[PDB]
């Protein structure tokens, strides 16, 4: 039950916002952007991904893929529930903007509302496949 | 000009009156026109010798100087949503490269031909700046851009507090708040310490922010899990009001121990999931756990040359935040012996840089005061890259078997640069491996990716081309003999690290001695060409300079920073350090550069740094490159007294005297307008003293006058001599 | 009257034999069923004694040293008394050469056979109370906390030192006052220290301990400012809390800055040990805390190792002379059945709710810090009992709040009951209901001397001398006057603190039926083989009840309680005196109805009428129960309407009574309202009623007339 957030364009797969903290994040984060690559106009818009004790779960809206990655017990409820806290905030500031950037990142600055969404989930107080196969 | 030959014997007065210009190489027009700019990227010889036999005969050495990040006036940045780079050596494309079929492009590194992407093709901007930046695209990353994290450090010891540091540093944090580089990212820490480690949480919804003190010295952790690292945007009320309160929470403390291992430790474990910059003010030697270095008895004029540190732990700590992008900066303001020569390893391998302020106290040391506040100043308002990377390419044939400077050499010469900072300066020595018989330019490119406060990913490339001679005579005609003088000096502090100071000063010796024995072996006095007529004045002002001075009574601490700046510093101000520029200022007149508007600058010739162009009637300006001394005659005239200097009597100068006035007379418009020029050469704003009297012991004025001969260094004039009977032996 | 004898002696000495004639003999003293034992109060209240402020005369024996007393032969002639104990004569010192017969000391009355002396020598030492509060909780009962420690710091005296520890993952030891910035030590919760290490790595009052007069206005801020541990809690996961090590730090603490003085170490936790030495249970909210059940079936592996480190905790502040208190307040076990050394051994408190946000528990704490008619504390620190015998008496030992000082003499017997093997014990915190249990052995009138050496809630040194006498069986008749002499009540609870130090210390059972059956034959009245023939004495005639119902009860019935449940039942009971004891075994029932004034009645299910309200008491709940006619009559409304004002009285009837003695106990008990049908009826019918109390007098009739 932890994390990995990215917010990527669906069409090139350009990265817009993400958030990682460690104290690997490697082979995960190369996982993630192999999806984003597969991704396209045919994908089912909403999906979780099964990464043996990982666990990936998106959501697809307005050419924008909200994606996040957990421990496979982390409740598959609360996953989508935090994608559309961040797609709504994100539509609602950048929507419009989204087709028109080019450079990698162009929205880091979303990386705030990320950290004080994702603490409302990480304290207690739709498709399923396995990630290997799309891959 | 000239290809002529000197007799330094007979000349004696060969340093010019106007600043040394770097040299041109013998290009083309059309190329040299192109070229990279000589202060981000220059060579020590500017015709490359053909093969390393050539190199070796002339008995000079063979490398590159660089000041990558250099802040610049103007820099094209190419965004273009491809990066053209050759297929086989990922060589940027460059001016210097070769267009055939106009659609087909010849790498100067390789000589591979590579295909132009559809995206006149020689007017590209990639192809008409030598420096140029460019934005990196998604697979130039590791991960999401990190944001700006500054975490200071400040000891908090008795002793600390006595010097009254960190009521300045923290006044300079508040000043400089909202100049940090970074956006609505940026996060700010502070930890103290002295026997324990004393962290800071910083909330809002806290009345005041509480100090969490880990006393186990053998096990630190982090005590809180947010709100130690804060969002400055968010907090900065709370920062604000922390470093308010920091400098009285410790006035009474007894504290005698520092437990400076600890301390990097835990800070390393704070800063471990992001990276970013941290700043350690330390006044002692560190006594207590884990990096404790034993005291030591500083040496005097009477001991020979009989350096390295006395342990690996800072070395080792250095190396884990470099693979964690952690650039530590090491603040020295100590009194005592420290043993720098072991704490400045923490800088040196994680690409920060270490900043001495010897005998710090903020009642007793006004001058100290002064310098670490404008220090500080251009320390916190700079520009400043982070989790950078460099990569150094030359063309095929020619391969960097050295580096110099502040970084950490990954595996195929990949520089690691935790942070990468306007201000450094690194040095690169290259050899000959493979005969350039097929070429006549070789090309040199450096290329730094790093990330900018802002959180983009940007590539920084410059690009030099150089000619290939095959005659010794053409690699003397080509010498830098500034550039020269600084991979020595880079080569001799590695030589006193790996051997001794007596091996280092005779490498050194050695160098002006085969160079000048290898040109005669080739044409009664001592004869060089004309491009290495200071070679041996240069080399003597090395010699005596505070790196590699001997019968001098420079204490420990003061020689390791001297040689911490060698490899640090560009070799612009360690030109300015090793051979201060000389002028007469009392008598300043009209044949300046009366160009800048409505001002008018006077424009004094240099003079050579000997005793004998002084006199007690006059005034002189030193510019050492980071302080200005104006030394006053004790015959001095009225006029300048008066109208400059604002005092009836050469007695009434008062002691420490931190600036001149600026009174309503024409010849102080003069020398204000003239220091004025000086300084806005630079970024790092040089402190003037005028105090330099002949009664206030501050003439340290003296050591730089490297001409003249003192009881335990020779004179210039012995030095040739010395030279001469060596050359012809 | 031996009712009027035993009445009073308990009223002005506090204390209550089994047996009040002794054997006199060999012969009888070995044949003694029920010991010859003492329930003492050593602080007991009463119509206000002067408070003799000399220093009280002693036996000179070195041996001996017994304090001057009524049983004291004295010559006031020759200025000499005759200490009663070792026959020693002894001068009287200087201050007593004015006495006369017409005006005599206070020690030599009858009327103050126990009595307080006020020894006033040094300076007096503050008190010192430290706070260690659980931050793990959530934010309704971290804020009723908070509160009740703010209201209880407005009551601490100005002189008395202050301290603040919080724990969850870390400890933090607060360093008070510090302006501008609160500071406090940080330390894991995943290790353990020792006062040394402790001592060493933070540096009369310290930083962290300060007097509360300089210092309450930054606690209460500070208290007020204390929020949840800011570690985030997983899904599927217990918050981590290093109870263990945050109560190891706090006695650390104490032990090398002001050991051998009063001091309370008041711990406040919301939830079990889930980390570090003297954890509990695991992390993982799958697995539930232990149960009786999974103790027995060995699926407890936390039990042992846990209790270990709390034991050592308990030894450590009882040898500096300590006291800990647990107020464990949440919804599921907390782990008392670990910790119950720690307030057992020291004098400490035990409070259990369900959250720190009821009543039950804001008004538990504040009787804690109960004033007298001075404004000072009813608490006392350092308590050493020494107990000097006759020639003819030997301890066995001691059952109760107290540690053993391991002091030997003559007075020690081998035969050793509980906390044996010494004639002085420590007990670092008493009350004035604190009753201690002493066994005795015998190797006219034998004499006993309590003395208590404690300091006192105001600082002063003090010393409380009970000095008793009882007769020797006259041998003529040795077995009458002894079986007239009998305490019932007494021996009851002195044989039942006897069983649940053998159970809580591991059949119990079977012990006290072979000496209740004993205690039969020897004493009853029977034709050999005729069980309708057995009949006690009005003396002996309510043992066997108060047997059948101790049999039975929660103290000796572990299962159906939790484990915390047992561990703080059996700690009360062994604290409290005689009234209160009685009242946990035997609950007393009051029936309401319109047909006569409140009356007591059996606790069988005989009483339970329908027109009839009852309440009875456990010690621990008050219970009222509304039978099935009244609960209809008060269901239906009849109690709104004028007519029936005789309907209001009858219904709050037992309301009034029950708010009178839910005040006055300190654990306040929790209060239930119920009826016929109610699911909180069950308290009323398992301890109504082998199957009742016909059945189980039938079987012990067969077998007390049967062989010996
Ligand atoms: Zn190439």
């Amino acid at each position: 039950m932890v994390l990995l957030t990215m917010i990527a364009r669906v069409a090139d797969g350009l990265p817009l916002a993400a958030s990682m903290q460690e104290d690997d994040l490697q082979q995960y984060q190369s996982q993630a952007k192999q999806l984003f690559r597969k991704l396209n106009e045919q994908s089912p818009t909403r999906c979780t991904l099964e990464a043996g004790a990982m666990t990936f779960h998106y959501i697809i809206e307005q050419g924008v893929c909200y994606l996040v990655l957990c421990e496979a017990a982390f409740p598959k409820k609360l996953a989508f529930a935090y994608l559309e806290d961040l797609h709504s905030e994100f539509d609602e500031q950048h929507g419009k903007k989204v087709p028109t950037v080019s450079r990698p990142y162009s929205f880091i600055e979303f990386d705030t509302f990320i950290q004080k969404t994702k603490k409302l989930y990480i304290d207690s107080r739709i498709m399923v496949a396995n990630i290997e196969e799309v891959l | 000009e000239g290809l002529r030959v000197v007799n330094l014997l007979q000349e004696r007065n060969m340093l010019p009156s106007t600043p040394l210009k770097p040299p041109v190489p013998n290009l083309h027009e059309d190329i040299q026109k192109l070229n990279c700019n000589p202060e981000l990227f220059r060579c020590t010889l500017t015709s490359i010798p053909q093969t390393q036999a050539l190199l070796n005969k002339a008995k000079l050495p063979l490398g590159l100087l660089l000041h990558p990040f250099k802040d610049l006036v103007q820099l094209p940045v190419v965004t273009s949503s491809t990066i053209v780079r050759c297929r086989s050596c990922r060589t940027y494309i460059n001016p210097f490269v070769s267009f055939l079929d106009q659609r087909r492009w010849k790498c100067n590194l390789c000589y591979r031909v590579n295909d132009v992407p559809e995206e006149e093709p020689h007017r590209r901007p990639e192809v008409q700046n030598a420096t140029i930046e460019f934005m990196a695209p998604s697979e130039y990353m590791l991960r999401p851009p990190q944001p700006p994290v500054y975490l200071f450090v400040f000891d908090v010891s008795h002793n600390a507090v006595e010097t009254g540091y960190l009521n300045s540093v923290c006044q300079s944090l508040l000043d400089n708040l909202d100049l940090l580089p970074g956006n609505t990212r940026t996060k700010i820490g502070f930890i103290t310490f002295d026997s324990t480690i004393h962290f800071y949480g910083l909330q809002e919804s806290l009345s005041q922010p509480q100090m969490l003190i880990v006393s186990d010295i053998e096990d630190v952790f982090i005590p809180m899990p947010e709100n130690l690292l804060v969002n400055l945007n968010e907090s900065k009320e709370l920062v604000q009001d922390l470093l308010k309160t920091l400098p009285q929470m410790f006035t009474k403390t007894l504290e005698t121990q520092s437990a400076l291992g600890p301390a990097l430790q835990a800070a390393f474990k704070l800063m471990s999931p992001t990276g970013g910059r941290m700043s350690v003010f330390q006044t002692q030697l560190p006594t207590l756990g884990v990096g404790a270095l034993k005291p030591r008895e500083e040496p005097n004029h009477r001991s020979s040359a009989k350096m390295t540190p006395s342990t690996d732990f800072y070395k080792k700590l250095a190396l884990d935040c470099s693979g964690q992008q952690v650039a530590v900066d090491l603040f020295l303001l100590s009194g005592q012996y420290s043993d720098l020569a072991s704490l400045g390893c923490i800088s040196r391998y994680s690409a920060g840089s270490v900043y001495y302020y010897p005998s710090y106290h903020h009642q007793h040391n006004p001058v100290q005061v002064q310098k670490l506040q404008k220090e500080l100043q251009r320390y916190l308002t700079r520009k400043i890259g982070f989790e950078a990377v460099m990569r150094i390419r030359c063309t095929k044939g020619l391969s960097i078997h050295t580096f110099h400077g502040n970084f950490f050499v990954r595996s195929t010469d990949l520089l690691s640069l935790p942070n990468v900072n306007p201000d450094a300066g690194y040095a690169v020595q290259m050899s000959v491996e493979e005969s350039l018989t097929d070429t006549q330019l070789v090309s040199f490119q450096s290329a730094l990716l790093y990330t900018s406060s802002k959180g983009e990913r940007r590539i920084r490339v410059h690009t030099l081309c150089l000619p290939v001679v095959s005659t010794l005579n053409d690699v003397f005609l080509g010498a830098d003999v500034q550039a020269i003088s600084g991979l020595l000096a880079n080569m001799a502090v590695d030589r006193s690290m790996t051997a001794s100071l007596s091996d280092a000063r005779d490498a050194l010796v050695n160098a002006v001695i085969d160079s000048l024995s290898a040109y005669r072996s080739s044409v009664p006095g001592l004869m060089v060409p004309f491009s290495l007529r200071l070679f041996p004045l240069f080399v003597l002002a090395l010699l005596k300079q505070k790196s590699f001075q001997t019968g001098t009574n420079a204490r420990l601490d003061e020689r390791i920073f001297a040689m911490c700046q060698v490899k640090n510093q560009p070799l612009v101000y360690l030109m300015l350090t090793t051979h201060p520029s000389l002028y007469r200022v009392d008598n300043l007149s009209d044949e300046g550069a009366l160009n800048i508007s409505d001002r008018t600058i006077p424009q004094p010739p240099i003079l050579q740094l000997s005793v004998e162009k002084l006199s007690r009637d006059g005034a002189f300006l030193m510019d050492a490159g980071s302080v200005l001394m104006l030394w006053v005659g004790k015959n001095c005239t009225q006029n300048f007294l008066s109208q400059v200097l604002g005092v009836q009597n050469y007695a009434s100068i008062p002691q420490p005297m931190t600036d001149l006035p600026e009174l309503d007379t024409p010849e102080s418009a003069r020398i204000i307008a003239f220091i004025s020029w000086l300084r806005e050469q630079r970024p790092f704003f040089p402190i003037l003293y005028v105090i330099a009297d002949e009664s206030p012991m501050k003439a340290n004025f003296l050591q730089n006058m490297i001409e003249d001969r003192t009881e335990s260094a020779l004179s210039y004039y012995e030095f040739l001599l010395h030279i001469q009977q060596q050359v012809n032996k | 009257t031996y009712l009027e004898f035993i009445q009073q002696n308990e009223e002005r000495d506090g204390v209550r034999f089994s047996w009040n004639v002794w054997p006199s003999s060999r012969l009888e003293a070995t044949r003694m069923v029920v010991p010859v034992a003492a329930l003492f109060t050593p602080l007991k209240e009463r119509p206000d004694l002067p408070p003799i402020q000399y220093e009280p005369v002693l036996c000179s024996r070195t041996t001996c040293r017994a304090v001057l007393n009524p049983l004291c032969q004295v010559d006031y002639r020759a200025k000499l008394w005759a200490c009663n104990f070792c026959y020693q004569r002894n001068q009287f010192p200087p201050s007593y050469a004015g006495i006369s017969e017409l005006n005599q000391p206070a020690e030599l009355l009858p009327q103050f056979s126990s009595i307080e002396y006020v020894v006033l020598r040094g300076p007096q030492m503050p008190l010192i109370f430290l706070y260690v509060v659980d931050t793990c909780m959530e934010d309704e009962d971290l804020q009723a906390l908070k509160e009740s420690m703010q209201m209880s710091l407005s009551l601490l005296p100005p002189t008395a030192l202050v301290g603040l520890i919080t724990f969850g993952r870390m400890v933090q030891v607060h360093e008070l006052g510090c302006e501008g910035i609160s500071k406090s030590y940080v330390f894991r919760g995943t290790k353990d220290l020792s006062a040394k290490q402790l001592q060493e790595m933070l540096g009369p009052s310290n930083r962290f301990l300060q007097p509360v007069q300089k210092i309450d206005m930054n606690l209460t801020d500070l208290l007020g400012e204390l929020q949840r541990d800011p570690w985030p809690v997983p899904q599927g996961k217990r918050p981590l809390r290093s109870s263990g090590v945050a109560l190891s730090i706090a006695v650390g603490l104490l032990e090398c800055t002001f050991p051998n003085t009063g001091a309370r170490i008041m711990m406040f936790i919301g939830g079990p040990a889930t980390q570090g030495p003297g954890m509990v249970v695991g992390d993982e909210l799958k697995t539930p805390i232990r149960s009786w059940h999974d103790i027995d079936k060995d699926n407890a592996k936390y039990v042992k190792k846990g209790t270990k480190h709390f034991e050592a905790l308990a030894n450590r502040a009882a040898t500096t002379g300590h006291v800990i208190d647990i107020y464990a307040c949440a919804l599921d076990q907390t782990g008392l059945l670990e910790m119950k050394c720690c307030p057992n051994l020291t004098g400490g408190y035990m409070v259990m709710g369900d959250s720190f946000n009821t009543s039950l528990f804001k008004q538990t704490f504040q009787r804690v810090f109960t004033k007298d008619m001075h404004g000072q504390f009813k608490m006392g620190f350092g308590g050493t009992l020494e107990i000097k015998t006759s020639r003819e008496i030997k301890i066995s030992g001691a059952i109760g709040p107290c540690v053993s000082l391991n002091s030997k003499g003559p007075c020690v017997s081998e035969n050793e009951i509980g906390t044996g093997g010494t004639c002085q014990w420590k007990i670092c915190g008493l009350s004035p209901t604190t009753t201690l249990a002493i066994y005795f052995e015998v190797v006219g009138r034998g004499a006993i001397q309590f003395v208590t050496q404690y300091q006192h809630s105001s600082g002063q040194r003090r010393i409380r001398v009970t000095t008793i006498a009882r007769n020797w069986a006259d041998a003529q008749t040795q077995i009458q006057n002894i079986a007239a002499s009998f305490d019932q009540e007494a021996a009851a609870i002195l044989m039942a603190r006897l069983a649940i130090y053998r159970a809580e210390t591991e059949d119990v059972l079977r012990w006290l039926d072979r000496q209740l059956i004993r205690l039969c034959q020897k004493f009853g009245e029977y034709h050999k083989d005729d069980p309708s023939s057995f009949r006690f004495s009005e003396t002996f005639s309510l043992y066997p009840q108060f047997m059948f119902h101790l049999r039975r009860s929660s103290f000796l019935q572990v299962f159906n309680n939790s484990p915390d449940e047992s561990s703080y039942y059996r700690h009360h009971f062994m604290r409290q005196d005689l009234t209160q004891s009685l009242i946990m075994i035997q609950p007393i029932l009051y029936a309401y109805s319109f047909s006569g004034p409140p009356e007591p009645v059996l606790l069988d299910s005989s009483s339970i009428l329908a027109d009839r309200i009852l309440l009875m008491d456990t010690f621990f709940q008050i219970l009222i129960y509304h039978g099935e006619t009244i609960a209809q009559w008060r269901k239906s409304g009849y109690q709104d309407m004028p007519e029936y004002e005789n309907f209001r009285h009858l219904l709050q009837a037992p309301v009034d009574d029950a708010q009178e003695i839910l005040h006055s106990r300190f654990p306040m008990p929790r209060y239930i309202d119920t009826e016929h049908g109610g699911s909180q009826a069950r308290f009323l019918l398992s301890k109504v009623n082998d199957v009742s109390l016909q059945v189980f007098m039938d079987h012990l009739k067969k077998l007390a007339v049967s062989s010996a």
